[PDB]
């Protein structure tokens, strides 16, 4: 199906001495190829996928020089942004960035991104058009201005439209034998009896590749959501995600329930009963 | 890879 | 300033069988600043061998870490995660059962 690769770069001020943390990870899809902490003993961009391994010399060098040549950019902005926001010298504050392209089936480009965050809070984004900017508020639009001037759209736009689109190619090929797999969930149900009369029963998704799932309940075949608790998709360590659903029932009625579940590595929607 | 262009300070 | 409380799962990656080397996951999302403190804890002491991820972030800004450790279940040993974080008061520690 569809892909993407992201990069995100979080900054945070330590006031006092010295500079920011910093902090970046790439991924391809839900799978983290590479990171820099600024505070490791390396000081260089480092794998975290067996498939980026087969990259060289080289291509590290320049991964290493762009991503503290990003960490710098961050620590000049948190010192502009302390102005542009009257801030003293003593608050500990943060920055982080997100971009990343979206390809489809065939692998051409769908979408591009570029957005950034001062605090936690909307700062300024690249519109989907690639072309102008959303600035969030008075300061954002000073920094609008300067990236108009600077013309960083028109960077960005082909990076986003050409070299990223690129680059996921070929880690969706080199890395093909996870990154164009799908692990299809592993499905069960549990039960559990609160009292005498009220039931819980669980439907678990485990060991799924991609994030990205459907699980639901249906009373005599009609959606359930009332009395129902859903869990967030979450990492089980080890590359695959975890989720579960859960609806309370009566006591004695657990056939009229079932759990529905929806997934990339399913050709077909999954049905499960409590026997 | 990372942008070599557009990452500029606010 | 927003400052977002963490959400707390605790869970294992294997389902939990007594005497198989399992590994136990503390992950914490959904918070803002992204200083944060995590431990897991057997029988109420801390654990020293505990790894986490790359701090990464959602769609809405929000901050997320996987916390982890080589373990084992038993029927008598207890685990749990504790959690301090700035929106927090005093630490939230919950407690891992096994059918979550």
């Amino acid at each position: 199906g569809s892909h993407s690769m992201r990069y995100f770069f979080t900054s945070v001020s330590r006031p006092g001495r010295g500079e920011p943390r910093f902090i970046a990870v790439g991924y391809v899809d839900d799978t983290q190829f590479v990171r820099f902490d600024s505070d490791a003993a390396s000081q260089r961009m480092e794998p975290r996928a067996p498939w980026i391994e087969q990259e060289g010399p080289e291509y590290w060098d320049g991964e290493t020089r762009k991503v503290k040549a990003h960490s710098q950019t961050h620590r000049v902005d948190l010192g502009t942004l302390r102005g542009y926001y009257n801030q003293s010298e003593a608050g500990s504050h943060t920055v982080q960035r997100m971009y990343g392209c979206d390809v489809g089936s065939d692998w051409r480009f769908l979408r591009g991104y570029h957005q950034y965050a001062y605090d936690g809070k909307d700062y300024i984004a690249l519109k989907e058009d690639l072309r102008s900017w959303t600035a969030a508020d008075m300061a954002a639009q000073t920094t609008k201005h300067k990236w108009e001037a600077a013309h960083v759209a028109e960077q960005l736009r082909a990076y986003l439209e050409g070299t990223c689109v690129e680059w996921l190619r070929r880690y969706l090929e080199n890395g093909k034998e996870t990154l164009q797999r799908t692990d299809a969930p592993k499905t069960h149900m549990t039960h559990h009896a609160v009292s005498d009369h009220e039931a819980t029963l669980r439907c678990w998704a485990l060991s799924f590749y991609p994030a990205e799932i459907t699980l639901t309940w249906q009373r005599d075949g009609e959606d359930q959501t009332q009395d129902t608790e859903l869990v967030e998709t979450r990492p089980a360590g080890d590359g695959t995600f975890q989720k579960w659903v859960a609806v309370v029932v009566p006591s004695g009625q657990e056939q009229r329930y079932t759990c529905h579940v929806q997934h990339e590595g399913l050709p077909k929607p999954l049905t499960l009963r409590w026997e | 890879e990372l942008a070599g262009w557009g990452i500029l300070t606010v | 300033m927003i400052q977002r409380t963490p959400k707390i799962q605790v869970y294992s990656r294997h389902p939990a069988e007594n005497g198989k080397s399992n590994f136990l996951n503390c992950y914490v999302s959904g918070f803002h600043p992204s200083d944060i403190e995590v431990d897991l804890l057997k029988n109420g002491e801390r654990i020293e061998k505990v790894e986490h991820s790359d701090l990464s972030f959602s769609k809405d800004w929000s901050f997320y870490l996987l916390y982890y450790t080589e373990f084992t279940p038993t029927e008598k040993d207890e685990y749990a995660c504790r959690v301090n974080h700035v929106t927090l008061s005093q630490p939230k520690i919950v407690k891992w059962d096994r059918d979550m």
